[PDB]
């Protein structure tokens, strides 16, 4: 609990060390911000688009030339507006299901990140997942993901099976090591030393399959009280 | 200065360095660059450390350690 | 069949106008500079294709290697891992795929993928190699060895199998493995639908390419729609307003164009991030998942790549 | 209840904080094999 708790606490300490080192690691949420501004300046770029008109503002074409020669050329105008509008406001869906889709996502971080763990490996942060922790944004969401990632391997000594008086034997939950002068049981994904009962090892089959097999001996968990 | 050849074209002002080096700016069809310091090198994107992972049989190597790593999504 | 990526394409402004013709050019700028970003909406495009095939396939920590020898205790594995005896790194799958799906364009460019060919298939073998040898963990790091004979013991124990059923009877399902493998193959091979959505994706493009080509002529009110002849049979005079209809018309086609573009990218976005989904499910352990990995209780997956897409073999 | 069957042990009882001492019966005992 407690030294784990502590790496967490370290674990904290680079959070806020990228953080503050990483002020603009926030670009994949700001971009969509200047494509909306960008898209405005590109709307606002095409009130000085021509379009085939003279111009491109209403105010000055209608004080130039009096309608009755003008017309045609006002409802043109209001027309390359228009279009204008429907294709901005195409894009605006487009990106529009694009955070649509995203922020179902969202939801589903929080729901499998936040209300709950992910057993997708690569969906709640990098790697094998324990939790997130969300915070808000200025139009998005940050999840400080936590989650686990292995080192420091070391070589140790296992065994496929255990011939016991002919029988073959299979590991239950763990693998056999050896620390020096020493053969204990740990477990399959880390090392630590385990109570060395029957409970390790289960019969299928026998040692005749492959040939040359070690014959160990399983001491009962009751002899010594019988004794 | 130095003009390379690449498949995605012809790479001017940059000395197309050979060595492994980890992709910065991806420069075209599988090229890369990196900063001499002074100059820009180009060269094959320098894929990874290929770790050749040993197959056992009947040893292993158990993690004695880990990290609990943060990220930003 | 996934497809991850999309032809990164581009148009020029000037190119696709007229080449070097200065009344373009004025008559454009007269208009505006609307292909300034259209082209950059079009870039945005290539690099989230870009993004697509890094978030795909490179998801790994680095790139683990895999002897070329594919021999792991008793087990032959160049059916599944690329063999170095051909001149491109690549396993017989992969290979069959890409001669088996058959793929400087006059003002629109298909610019190269960054990740090429064969380094994506150094990608697909990295990864296959730690699925194999190192197993489930290796999207989280270092790819751990491990024993296989341990890890099909521990994958059918997932499934419920004991190991008396593997050390005994490795045999019977590999081979049934391999055998099935060799009926893809042969599928592969003789039947050129089972990969539809990977060239059909292409084929949209090719037509969308095609529909930019096809525009090309249509006209839009006016008599001829090549500029040479409007300014040749045309005076000057006129010949620049008329000119100037047919920039409104390709701009309209071509603002079309890569808005089914866009559009096309978004399905492309949602089913990559479907491809990076089952590339980290279906790749990294026995997936939970029931019918996203291919139907039943799903154990594993094999990729191969696709010359725009991948192939899951589930 | 707990018993030798349906618990573990790791390490002594040092590493848990403000631990209480109790007895937990092992349930070979009852059957005197």
């Amino acid at each position: 609990q407690k030294l784990i708790a502590n790496q967490f606490n370290s674990a904290i300490g680079k959070i806020q060390d990228s953080l503050s080192s990483t002020a603009s690691a926030l670009g994949k949420l700001q971009d969509v911000v200047n494509h909306n501004a960008q898209a405005l300046n590109t709307l606002v770029k095409q009130l000085s688009s021509k379009f085939g008109a003279i111009s491109s503002v209403l105010n000055d074409i209608f004080s130039r030339l009096d309608p009755p020669e003008a017309e045609v050329q006002i409802d043109r105008l209001i027309t390359g507006r228009l279009q204008s509008l429907q294709t901005y406001v195409t894009q605006q869906l487009i990106r529009a299901a694009e955070i649509r889709a995203s922020a179902n996502l969202a939801a589903t971080k929080m729901s499998e990140c936040v209300l709950g763990q992910s057993k997708r490996v690569d969906f709640c942060g990098k790697g094998y997942h324990l939790m997130s922790f969300p915070q808000s944004a200025p139009h998005g969401v940050v999840f400080l993901h936590v989650t686990y990632v292995p080192a420091q391997e070391k070589n140790f000594t296992t065994a496929p099976a255990i011939c016991h008086d002919g029988k073959a034997h299979f590991p239950r939950e763990g693998v056999f090591v050896s620390n020096g002068t020493h053969w204990f049981v740990t477990q399959r994904n880390f090392y630590e030393p385990q109570i060395i009962t029957t409970d390790n090892t289960f019969v299928s089959g026998n040692c005749d399959v492959v040939i040359g097999i070690v014959n160990n001996t399983v001491y009962d968990p009751l002899q010594p009280e019988l004794d | 200065s130095n003009v390379f050849q690449t498949r995605a074209g012809c790479l001017i002002g940059a000395e197309y360095v050979n060595n492994s080096y980890e992709c910065d700016i991806p420069i075209g069809a599988g090229i890369c660059a990196s900063y001499q310091t002074q100059s820009i090198i180009a060269y094959t994107m320098s894929l990874g450390a290929e770790n050749s992972v040993a197959y056992s049989n009947n040893s292993i190597a158990i993690p004695t350690n880990f990290t609990i790593s943060v990220t930003t999504e | 069949i996934l497809p991850v990526s999309m032809t990164k394409t581009s148009v020029d402004c000037t190119m696709y106008i007229c080449g070097d013709s200065t009344e373009c050019s004025n008559l454009l700028l007269q208009y505006g500079s609307f292909c300034t970003q259209l082209k950059r909406a079009l870039t945005g495009i290539a690099v989230e294709q870009d993004k697509n095939t890094q978030e795909v396939f490179a998801q790994v920590k680095q790139i683990y290697k895999t002897p070329p020898i594919k021999y792991f205790g008793g087990f032959n594995f160049s059916q599944i891992l690329p063999d170095p005896s051909k001149p491109s790194k690549r396993s017989f799958i992969e290979d069959l795929l890409f001669n088996k799906v058959t793929l400087k364009f006059k003002g629109l460019t298909v610019l190269p993928p960054l990740l090429t060919d064969e380094m994506i298939a150094q990608y697909t073998s990295a990864l296959l190699a730690g699925t194999i040898t190192s197993g489930w963990t290796f999207g989280a790091g270092a790819a751990l060895q491990i024993p296989f004979a341990m890890q099909m013991a521990y994958r059918f124990n997932g499934i419920g199998v004991t190991q008396n059923v593997l050390y005994e009877n490795q045999k019977l399902i590999a081979n049934q493995f391999n055998s099935a493998i060799g009926k893809i193959q042969d599928s592969l091979s003789s039947t050129a639908s089972a990969l539809g959505k990977l060239q059909d994706v292409v084929n949209h493009n090719a037509q969308a390419l095609n529909t930019l080509v096809k525009q090309l002529s249509s006209k839009f009110g006016a008599i001829s729609s090549v500029l040479n002849d409007i300014f040749s049979r045309l005076d000057p005079p006129e010949a620049e307003v008329q000119i100037d209809r047919l920039i409104t018309g390709r701009l309209q086609s071509l603002q079309t164009y890569v808005t089914q573009q866009l559009i096309r990218a978004a399905e492309i976005r949602a089913s990559a991030n479907l491809a990076a989904t089952k590339m980290s499910e279906c790749v990294l352990g026995q997936s939970k998942r029931v019918d996203f990995c291919g139907k039943g209780y799903h154990l594993m997956s094999f990729p191969q790549s696709a010359p725009h897409g991948v192939v899951f073999l589930h």
